[PDB]
DNA sequence: AAAAAAA
DNA sequence: AAAAAA
């Protein structure tokens, strides 16, 4: 699967959204 | 009552479709579109073939198609579409013939030529805005094998080329892509990749997306975001009474459109690439306007289609 | 009392617009400025072709704009702005010749032919400055759609060539990213981008910008700086009783963890003082107090 | 989140 | 400020 989260609406792209912190 | 555009789609589906066209459904409405946008760029069998300036492995398809026969009446088109016997007649007397060109149709002087162009041309436009629509509705529970980076996303939708000539500001893909990489003239539309976009069956109508719609969770998802957008765009939904399937919308995201966060230097300055940036990004808000008013939404940090695929579950 | 430059400005203006013009008004100057620049660069309908070294679709371009019907008196130019029936003989009395190069006109020695020339560049240069401020005041609440990174923000403001050919130091764009891309010299000028431009309604009578005249919000903004600028610099405006939308300059700034405590010089009253920056670009502020 | 260009 | 001059 794709953990991609897309700049979206202001907010900041995240590359994986399991590796945020 | 409706605009030239939305009569003009309205015409041309019931002219092709009959009583088949169901205009309250969003899959028939979008495969509705898809048939008549490959129709007036003339993708079906039977057609003109494009040979202007095709390379001898592109004029191999052309003549194939040109030589295969043409849809016959009756056919199933999608799910529940099928065409009426009428079909050809309205190919032959709308869809303008290949290569034509709103300035040489001007130096005619035919006012019904150029309606009809218009026509051609608001068509495709509607027809576009359709697919992308459609795009962003299947990528919310299907992810797309070709987007595995931030950069593959960044150009997201993949749409044709006709697709991007009708609507440039919303169809990414190659195209978009090509213009982006290439010399940027006053002319140059930026990719708007969450533009609002309202469902299929509000477009045709007319209707405007506002708050208050009685509107599926991945309709709404569709119209104002697509798959790998932030989950926190659902709180713009809100189940009705007894849940069921349709709910409410209770307000929309802003700054969809021309968000940019460089500070450029100056008066001993220095410059920043991106305020945010310049540092948790989980803490990041959305501000969704409501009936109410604006209230910022904490960012869930996860993509919309998991977290539907985790909400199905 | 005013200078030769704002008096041909004022003039033209005029002649070409009757009482429609209003000179109190920022965006009624900057339609005239932009239909006096386009007839000046013979670029209105009905004008010569520019077709000394056109490709295909440039000639083609300028044999139908030459073959189109000229623009005729009574024509709406923007919302308050309408031609009067002296704009053709002005037109044809002070627009110089296409192609007329300052060189043969001083071979030939005719003075008035001189004097018509310096008019047509000194209202070049005037109506070029008036664009630059107006692209400051545009791009404080929409930015252009060129402008994605620092780099594409280097060379605001994006005006055609004939702008930069008349205000090199103000106007960026292609032919600005060219001139740095290419040979550099004493004629060669550096782009500005924050060099303080009064707003026209003051710059068309000759009013230098100072502290304690009257001012709206974005008007010094566009003129003192563009949308991608600091926010810091809304400090050098401070609204009056009641606001209204009108307010007073209170400072021009000068040289027109760490990062963040970066200071602007603000020349006030009193003295230069350091205001800290804020961080955020003038077009997301004014987005995010406008409600 | 109007119209005119137009692999 | 004068000069130059896709």
């Amino acid at each position: 699967s794709c953990f991609l989260v897309v700049a979206s609406h202001g907010l900041s792209a995240i590359a994986d959204s399991r590796i945020e912190g | 009552e409706l605009p030239r555009n939305l009569e003009v789609f309205n015409e041309a589906c019931g002219h092709v479709f009959g009583s088949s066209f169901n205009r309250e459904d969003n899959s028939v409405i979008s495969d509705a579109a898809a048939f008549l946008f490959k129709m007036h760029t003339h993708s079906l069998d039977g057609q003109e073939a494009k040979v202007l300036r095709a390379s001898e492995k592109k004029r191999e398809r052309e003549n194939a198609k040109k030589s295969r026969k043409a849809p016959e009446a009756g056919m199933r088109v999608g799910r529940s579409l099928i065409l009426t016997s009428r079909w050809t007649e309205y190919c032959a007397t709308c869809v303008p013939a290949l290569g034509s060109k709103m300035k040489v149709i001007k130096a005619s002087g035919d006012a019904a030529m150029i309606q009809m162009m218009k026509d051609h041309n608001s068509l495709l436009r509607v027809c576009v805005r359709i697919e992308v629509w459609k795009a962003r509705y299947v990528s919310l529970v299907a992810l797309d094998e070709r987007i595995q980076t931030l950069e593959d996303a960044q150009w997201f939708p993949y749409l044709s080329g006709d697709s991007y000539r009708a609507c440039p500001g919303l169809v990414g893909g190659y195209f978009a892509k090509k213009a982006a990489a290439g010399e940027r003239g006053k002319n140059y539309k930026k990719l708007n990749q969450t533009a609002i976009i309202p469902p299929p069956r509000f477009l045709i109508i007319g209707h405007r997306l506002q708050i208050g719609d009685q509107v599926t969770l991945r309709e709404l998802l569709a119209s104002i975001a697509w798959g790998l957008c932030d989950g926190v765009l659902a709180e713009c939904w809100s189940p009705s009474q007894g849940d069921g399937s349709i709910g409410v919308v209770v307000g929309l995201p802003l700054q969809a459109t021309g968000s940019c966060f460089l500070v450029v230097a100056s008066h001993g300055l220095s410059a920043i690439a991106d305020s945010r940036i310049e540092t948790n990004l989980l803490e990041e808000c959305i501000a969704i306007q409501k009936q109410d008013g604006v209230i910022k939404c904490k960012r869930s940090g996860k993509s919309l289609y998991h977290c539907l695929k985790e909400t199905a579950g």
